[PDB]
């Protein structure tokens, strides 16, 4: 029934606009409070605000007067604004029960130097082979890509067990992130593992790892 | 503004073990609080709206209490559906949240798997060469990771991520990347340090590798 | 008397300066003495007129005494003439709204006839003159017209609309067709 | 060398034109931190129990309202008291004036903007070791005698960009609840001075006056910033009272005092109440907050439909008097413009009442069968129930800018004031045949006043005349 709707993904250079906007539905807009509410990656949750009808709007301290939220009663929609210190995900809340309830989906904001770039992968194969060990940990590295999310996935995602690792973000403002599987050792000859990658930048890339 | 604080910042637990976890506000917010729960790759979801009024969905064993500056919600029997993050929110006019509290599976130690991932010869044609230390499945997720390049320590020229405790054994992993020119890697010996849940500390280290 | 030309459709702003007075009471009436716009302290009055939902005013150059009159999405039949009645000064401003328009659309093969007409006020004689991106020009009072179309018209045609010894720039984009044997 | 006849000197009291400080008398509690007790604590004078008046005889005097000076005193001092009772969580007001910058401090290159392209152009980078000192900007609306812009150098803390400058000046400051309750204030004139009071029971606020008495204080008066209603002001000795400087001229609005007020309740606002519930018997979840009902932004202005009617009724016999009988009496709702002006707007308790007058301003009174369908449904109705809308941001009426202000925390109380007046504004102009519209106004914030200071005039007093024996 109530449905709260973000937009897509934006990505935007450091200093550049990004408006987000959250369409309201199930219940009635104007006459229910809209929340904002952002989370930075590995933080926890931070609100923004509120708006009332009559276009009165509360913030928090951090983002008091800098930014202003604004909501469109005609087309039951609600609009944010940040920037690249806050580059993160946004949600939308409601509550049109008046209990503090419903959240939207949220909305991913990457802001950076970097504009969409595709990965590149470097397999990362094994030292010693199979006469090392039990298991080996084999690995394709996906580095300097933006943004997110990059799919990485071993056989089309027949071999899953213990595979990625989470983004790092460079100084650069790339993304680059290790997708390691452990394998045994003696399943690697028998055995062809293969890494995929793709996602924002249409880019499919397979990768074979041979430890030749 | 007002500070909202919630401690422990992470408990660790066992699955049928009682949790409470306190939020503090640093003035009287009166009866203004709610409870929200929030899992990995998932938006908040509202515990308890009103510190003492519940919302259908939730199990029974939640418990909330406390009033004025201090709260508590206690869970009876954690369970593993249960385990996750959890914040505090003050409802009288800013809905500001607390620090959060993540409750974490407790269990032994366990030994990190410790592999050593030299530049590919696609990543040395790049002429930018990183070299990638992995620990798998170590528990507890602190650790000490230390890059060694030819006996000297180095700092600042890289960096580490690590993955969320694994549903099935309750485990972390670790990488712990150091990037560094052509011209820096062909200097020779690359070697990780990791100690803690080996009595030794444990030094992975590559050389010609023919 | 001042004179000012608007386009349609654009926004025109018609000026009142109060005599060396700072933020003080005025107000704009048309010729049939209906009140168009007005303050009353610091807040804005609107009358019964037309421009109502178009019309507005610049309350920040009020301390000034700057109380000027802004007509969005101006409309030729909003032009009349406009007094600004400040503190015994009486401040008129003729208001005219032009509008030429290319009635053979834009996109016309070679050969084709290309009609621009202006839209203008009643009781108005203004001059227009035309020029194509080739150079040639087209005179008249209403209906400025080409019987024939070249590939070198096309592109942007400028159109100045004289009236009152002051001039507005029209300029209006008309697409000749290329094509070959 | 005399006579037998003797001649008496007589003293008559003789009176001439001055302007002064009128020292606000007004009867309050020191301890009270109310907004008006604060205000005379910090600044008033005692009002003397039973003054009465010194009625002067054979004495006529000509009053002009709108000259009275007094009134734009009185408006000063209205200023003053809501600027420093109300401080606003933010303060916005326009800060610079059609300033556009078109070059930036240490700029060598000169910067020029074009009209066609609509777009700023390097218009060329100065070869000589020189480099802006100050920001370059031009200002908008700005005609120099040569036909130029005018372009005014700016010194900032801070330097603006291209295309930038002329900021909203935001002003953060605590805005912490204070009882706001009008108190009536006393004018007394300083020693030697006396204030002049028409009598007559219907002036109009201009003209000769035969009655007139010498009074040190005028009565008191409450200080309520209202658009459109008169409130709590005087209320007309006998039939209703309709002034205005130029009733032919519709740009000028129309002051009508009534013989009785009429009721106008609104509610919203108050001190916090106290509420604990337990919920789920404590443990499992305890004492919080549960009921949140509707938006407290909503609130109901009540106003008896007959009284109003009987209301509109006498104002518009009234109007039509004045005007002539021939042309038809409409109320008609507002044209338009920003809420205070558009809404009857009100401030209760340090808060704004927004109140949708249209239902109160909608009516015809020239035919019979208007005036049987108005009746009849009052018969059917009880009350008039105006939409009212309480906005934290509040558009300033002493200056061009906008005030924030917390939102109430309670309800529970009425906010009652009595419609001692209406302002009409008349649309006129030439096509209104048969027909003469009236419409709520206000902006004017002087025009409240005015009703009140129209009998009184402020006189200075000196040495007695003596006149002899003739």
């Amino acid at each position: 029934e109530v449905q709260l709707v973000q937009s897509g993904a934006e990505v935007k250079k450091p200093g550049a606009t990004v408006k987000i906007s959250c369409k309201a539905s199930g219940y009635t807009f104007s006459d229910f409070y809209m929340y904002w509410v952002r989370q930075a990656p590995g933080k926890g949750l931070e609100w923004m605000g509120l708006i009332d009808e009559d276009a009165d709007t509360m913030y928090a301290e951090k983002f008091r007067g800098r930014v202003t939220i604004t909501a469109d009663t005609s087309t039951d929609t609600g609009y944010l604004e940040l920037r690249s210190e806050d580059t993160a995900v946004y949600y939308c809340a409601a509550d049109p029960w008046e209990l503090n309830n419903v959240w939207g989906q949220g909305t991913l904001v990457s802001v950076s130097s970097a504009s969409t770039k595709g990965p590149s992968v470097f397999p990362l194969a094994p030292s010693s082979k199979s006469t090392s060990g039990g298991t080996a940990a084999l690995g394709c590295l996906v580095k300097d890509y933006f943004p997110e999310p990059v799919t990485v996935s071993w056989n089309s995602g027949a071999l899953t067990s213990g595979v990625t690792f989470p983004a790092v973000l460079q100084s650069s403002g790339l993304y680059s992130l290790s997708s390691v599987v452990t394998v045994p050792s003696s399943s690697l000859g028998t055995q062809t593992y293969i890494c995929n990658v793709n996602k924002p930048s249409n880019t499919k890339v397979d990768k074979k790892v041979e430890p030749k | 503004d007002i500070q909202m604080t919630q401690s422990p910042s992470s408990v660790s637990a066992s699955v049928g073990d009682r949790v409470t976890i306190t939020c503090r506000a640093s003035q009287d917010i009166s009866t203004w609080l709610a409870w929200y729960q929030q899992k990995p790759g998932k938006a908040p979801k509202l515990l308890i709206y009103a510190a003492s009024t519940l919302q259908s969905g939730v199990p029974s064993r939640f418990s909330g209490s406390g009033s004025g500056t201090d709260f508590s919600l206690t869970i009876n029997s954690l369970q593993p559906e249960d385990f996750a993050t959890y914040y505090c929110q003050q409802a009288n006019s800013f809905f500001t949240f607390g620090g959060g509290t993540k409750v974490e599976i407790k269990r032994t130690v366990a030994a990190p798997s410790v592999f050593i991932f030299p530049p590919s010869d696609e990543q040395l044609k790049s002429g930018t060469a990183s070299v990638v230390c992995l620990l798998n499945n170590f528990y507890p997720r602190e650790a000490k990771v230390q890059w060694k390049v030819d006996n000297a320590l180095q700092s600042g020229n890289s960096q580490e991520s690590v993955t969320e405790q694994d549903s099935k054994d309750s485990t972390y992993s670790l990488s712990s990347t150091l990037t560094l020119s052509k011209a820096d890697y062909e200097k020779k010996l690359y070697a990780c340090e990791v100690t803690q849940g080996l009595s030794s500390p444990v030094t992975k280290s590559f050389n010609r590798g023919e | 008397k001042k004179v000012v030309l608007g386009k349609k459709g654009d926004t025109v702003e018609l000026t009142c300066t109060a005599s060396q007075k700072k933020s003080i009471q005025f107000h704009w009436k048309n010729s049939n003495q209906i009140k168009i716009l007005g303050n009353q302290g610091s807040f804005l009055t609107k009358g019964p007129s037309k421009l109502n939902d178009r019309a507005d005013s610049r309350r920040s150059l009020w301390d000034q005494g700057n109380f000027p009159l802004i007509i969005k999405n101006l409309k030729i039949e909003d032009s009349d003439t406009y007094i600004c009645e400040v503190e015994d000064q009486k401040e008129e401003v003729q208001l005219l709204v032009f509008g030429l328009t290319a009635n053979s659309d834009t996109h016309l093969l070679q050969g084709q006839s290309l009609t621009l007409t202006l839209e203008s006020p009643p009781g108005s004689s203004p001059s227009v003159q035309c020029r194509s991106p080739r150079g040639k020009n087209i005179q008249g009072g209403k209906t400025l017209s080409v019987s024939q179309l070249e590939l070198q018209d096309s592109g942007t045609w400028t159109c100045t609309v004289l009236q009152n010894q002051k001039k507005v720039e029209f300029k209006i984009d008309i697409v000749v067709l290329a094509f070959q044997k | 060398t005399e006579k037998l006849w003797v001649t008496v000197y007589y003293g008559v009291p003789v009176w001439k034109e001055a302007t002064t400080t009128l020292f606000c008398a007004s009867d309050a509690k020191a301890y009270d931190t109310e907004v008006h007790n604060v205000w005379a604590t910090h600044a008033c004078v005692p009002t003397d129990p039973n003054p009465q008046e010194v009625v002067l005889v054979n004495v006529t005097e000509n009053f002009n309202m709108w000259k009275n000076d007094m009134v734009e005193q009185m408006h000063e001092d209205i200023i003053s008291l809501w600027d420093q009772s109300l401080k606003p969580c933010v303060k916005l007001t326009p800060l610079c004036v059609s300033l556009k910058c078109t070059d930036l401090k240490n700029d060598t290159n000169t910067n020029s903007s074009s009209g066609r392209m609509i777009m700023e152009k390097g218009e060329i980078k100065n070869c000589s070791f020189n480099i802006s000192t100050s920001i370059r900007g031009k200002v908008q609306k700005e005609y120099a005698f040569f036909y130029k812009l005018d372009i005014i150098p700016i010194d900032n803390d801070t330097t603006s960009y291209k295309l930038t400058s002329c900021n909203t000046s935001v002003i953060t400051q605590a805005c912490p609840k204070v009882s706001f309750e009008p108190i009536p204030i006393h004018y007394c004139a300083p020693a030697g001075f006396a204030i002049l009071k028409c009598n007559n029971k219907t002036f109009n606020g201009t003209g000769p006056c035969t009655n007139v008495s010498t009074v040190q204080c005028t009565h008191g008066i409450r200080p309520v910033v209202s658009t459109q209603l008169l409130l709590n002001g005087s209320l007309a000795e006998e039939e209703v009272v309709i002034r205005s400087v130029n009733f032919t001229d519709n740009a000028k609005t129309i002051i009508v005092q009534l013989n009785t007020s009429v009721e106008i309740n609104c509610t919203r606002p108050n001190n916090n109440t106290r509420k604990r519930i337990r919920i789920q018997r404590g443990p499992g979840r305890a004492f919080v907050t549960i009921g949140k009902i509707g938006n407290m932004r909503q609130a109901h202005c009540n106003i008896s439909r007959a009284k109003w009617n009987n209301t509109l009724k006498q104002i518009a016999s009234k109007l039509r008097e004045q005007f002539g009988n021939n042309k038809t009496i409409i109320f008609k709702q507002s044209s338009g413009g920003d809420p205070e002006i558009v809404t009857h707007s009100f401030n209760c308790g340090g808060e704004f009442f927004y109140c949708n007058s249209t239902q109160l301003f909608n009516s015809t009174w020239f035919n019979s069968t208007w005036s049987t369908e108005g009746s009849n449904n009052t018969e059917g109705s009880d009350t008039i129930t105006l939409p009212c809308r309480i906005k934290q941001i509040i558009n300033m009426w002493q200056k061009v800018g906008k005030a924030m202000y917390a939102p109430p925390i309670s309800g529970q109380i009425r906010c009652s004031s009595n419609i001692t007046g209406l302002l009409l504004t008349r649309d006129g102009g030439n096509s209104n045949n048969e027909s003469e519209i009236f419409r709520p106004g206000g902006g004017d914030m002087r025009d409240n006043w005015r009703s009140e200071l129209y009998k009184y005039k402020v006189v200075k007093i000196e040495p007695l005349g003596v006149a002899p024996t003739k």
